[PDB]
Formats: C-alpha cells, sequence, structure tokens
C-alpha cells in the first residue's frame, strides 16, 4: 500500500547550547529531510539534494510561517512554566499530513511542553485532546474560540497536502533513487569468544533487514541490533552482531533486504 | 527511558586505512536537548565537525548526528565524547573500525 507523509518536527529551546539556536523546524517527505529553519539564520531554506530547482517565493513564504512559529513558541516557554509550577525547557511540535493511494489523507498535530505530552488535535473531528488538566486549560480556551480548529483543520488538509504534492513532485528524483547498501562482515575474538559484525553503508531508503543465520537458521536469540541510524548525505546505516565459537566464524551468513537489492543479499566471514 | 544518551560512532563507507571517509557520532534518547557531542582521535578532538540540527524522534526524544571528514589510520584509536546533564562525567564511545 502506497503512501507519502510530510511531517514538521519544531523544538523552543531555553537553553540550547553554546552558539546553538532556540528555536529550530526540520522538515521531512517521507524518510528525507526536505528542508529546515532556525533562528540564528531566520531563513527556511530547502535541502538541494532533494529539491534542486525551488522557486524564492515559495520558501520566502516558509520563512515568513516558521519565524511566525519562533514567536508562538517564545511564547509558551514563557507561560507553561509557570502553570506547572515548574530550570531549562523546551516546546515541540510534530504535525504534518499523509496522502495514500486510495485518494485518503490524513492529518497529524502533536504538542509536547519539556518532552511530555501536551496536546493534540484531530482533524477529522475537529477536536482537541489535553495530556494533563494543566493542558486542559489550553485545550478549552482555544476550542471555545472556534477559529484554532477551523485554522489547524485548513492547515493540516489543506496547505499541508498542497505542500506534500509539491515536495512529491519537485523531489521525485531523489525520493525514487535507490541507493544501495554496502555491506561489510568483520570479526573479532576477545576471550574466547569471536564477535561476527554486519554493517549496512548508505543505503536509501530507510526500510532495512539484517539477518544472522548459521546452517540456514535465523539466530534472533543471539543477535544484537545496533538500529537504523542517520548519515549526512541522507542515505541510512544499520548492524547487527552476534557471538560465536571462534570454529564456527566461517558458517555464519549475514542476510540484508533492502528495496535497492533485486535479492535479499547474503555476506560471510572470510578472515585471510 | 532514563533521558540519558544512547550513542553509536559508525562509517560513512565501509572503512580502509588510508582511505578518506567520514565518522559518524549519533546521540539519541535524551532530554534535554543541550549535549555535547565531539569526536575524537587519539583523545583529541577532530577538526571540521559539522551537527545535524536539532530533532527528535516519535517520543518526544532528542536526537543528533555530528560527522567529520576523516582518514582513519591503524593505531589510531577514534571515539564519540558525550557531555549530558543526565551524565556524572562526560561518556565515550570507542568506534569499532571493521579493520
Amino acid at each position: 500500500f502506497g503512501s507519502h507523509s510530510l511531517r514538521y518536527f519544531l523544538t523552543g529551546m531555553t537553553d540550547p547550547g553554546p552558539g546553538m539556536p532556540r528555536f529550530v523546524i526540520v522538515g521531512y517527505v517521507d524518510d528525507k529531510i526536505f528542508g529546515t529553519y532556525n533562528s540564528k539564520s531566520r531563513t527556511a531554506q530547502p535541502i538541494v539534494e532533494m529539491l534542486p530547482q525551488e522557486d524564492q517565493e515559495h520558501w520566502d513564504t516558509q520563512t515568513q510561517k516558521a519565524q511566525g512559529g519562533e514567536r508562538d513558541f517564545d511564547w509558551n516557554l514563557n507561560r507553561l512554566p509557570e502553570r506547572y509550577n515548574k530550570g531549562s525547557h523546551t516546546m515541540q511540535m510534530m504535525f504534518g499530513c499523509d496522502i495514500l493511494e486510495d485518494g485518503s489523507i490524513r492529518g497529524y498535530d502533536q504538542y509536547a511542553f519539556d518532552g511530555r505530552d501536551f496536546l493534540a488535535f484531530d482533524m477529522d473531528t475537529m477536536t482537541f485532546t489535553a495530556a494533563d488538566p494543566v493542558a486542559e486549560i489550553t485545550k478549552r480556551r482555544w476550542e471555545t474560540e472556534g477559529t484554532y480548529a477551523e485554522r489547524w483543520k485548513h492547515e493540516l488538509g489543506t496547505v499541508c497536502v498542497q505542500n506534500l504534492r509539491r515536495y512529491l513532485e519537485h523531489g521525485k528524483a531523489a525520493l525514487k533513487r535507490r541507493v544501495q547498501p554496502e555491506v561489510r562482515v568483520w570479526g573479532k575474538e576477545a576471550d574466547g569468544i569471536l564477535t561476527l559484525s554486519c554493517h549496512a553503508h548508505g543505503f536509501y531508503p530507510r526500510p532495512i533487514t539484517i539477518s544472522w543465520m548459521k546452517d540456514g537458521m535465523v539466530r534472533d536469540q543471539e543477535t544484537r541490533w545496533g538500529g537504523i541510524v542517520p548519515n549526512s548525505d541522507g542515505t541510512y546505516h544499520a548492524s547487527a552482531a552476534i557471538d560465536v565459537l571462534p570454529e564456527d566464524g566461517d558458517k555464519y551468513w549475514c542476510r540484508v533486504e533492502h528495496a535497492s537489492l533485486p535479492q535479499p543479499g547474503l555476506f560471510s566471514w572470510e578472515p585471510q | 527511558a532514563d533521558l540519558t544518551p544512547k550513542v553509536q560512532v559508525y562509517s560513512r563507507f565501509p572503512a580502509s586505512a588510508g582511505t578518506k571517509n567520514v565518522l559518524n557520532c549519533f546521540a539519541a534518547g535524551f532530554h534535554p536537548p543541550k549535549i555535547s557531542i565531539t569526536l575524537m582521535k587519539d583523545g583529541v578532538p577532530m577538526e571540521g565537525a559539522q551537527y545535524s540540527d536539532m530533532s527528535f524522534n516519535d517520543d518526544w526524544t532528542f536526537q543528533r548526528l555530528v560527522h567529520a571528514d576523516f582518514t582513519p589510520s591503524s593505531g589510531s584509536t577514534y571515539a564519540c565524547k558525550v557531555e549530558h546533564e543526565t551524565l556524572k562525567e562526560p561518556q565515550v564511545y570507542k568506534w569499532d573500525p571493521e579493520f
């Protein structure tokens, strides 16, 4: 089942660290950063490796919208700590939309204060849900206004979906290009135990599987997975390790499944 | 769920002695977002490091990628050193070179 997603990750910080911006937005289409904003540059800009031929007009609009969000977050960090009778603080928002192959859409809009759920909006019912009785104050104030729900319905169900469709078309080359993993298996023995490690370098898209097998049988009970983690160029990394008897090193195989491979790859430890 | 950084270190490309590459450190799962992440070669900070814009996972915890161009040497030790207010002392994570 095919679908695409647009997500914005907004963070405001009272204590971002030396020289770091207090407010940041990172935008993703599917598993790809398409653009960013921060409070130091005060500019929204595309990731050119995904969106190589953007018009300035669009990004002027994004910049002004982001500057508005920055102001909204500045007020949150001032006001919410007092309400919670609560050092440093953060405000976060995750919002966006999906478009699905079946013709439907979804909207998402969630907030967190100090890394804890605060509030959510449900596009379909146009209602807010609070995470706690302090957040309930915002929920009730916003809902009684009527306007917040109308505006967010528009933002998610009209604006977000228009922009997602735009970035899918503009970013087609990067989104559809498959980049194969470069897989290496290495072995290291210590204290009579050979640790086998399988690292998959530089794959795209993000979904990948890695399995260790011996005599055709997966050894999931013994496998340690490193997780899927990003490279700076939009590709990903993942890994799995297993501890084996040194004398058994030659009979273990690492299986890797990825959209760029026509069949699952198989890799073994080949010491000289 | 303790909000301390979870960290791993990895090269962009499969590593070979004397071949230019990029060293990555990815820290995730932490709160608050202020964090020091430093790539280290033989106990000396690596030059030219770049850091990702602050972002977070679906569980709200923060994450950051730091990377620096490097040419791996056998007989150097590479690491990522992380300082964070959940940690009593800086924590260090060794890069397994895979050669």
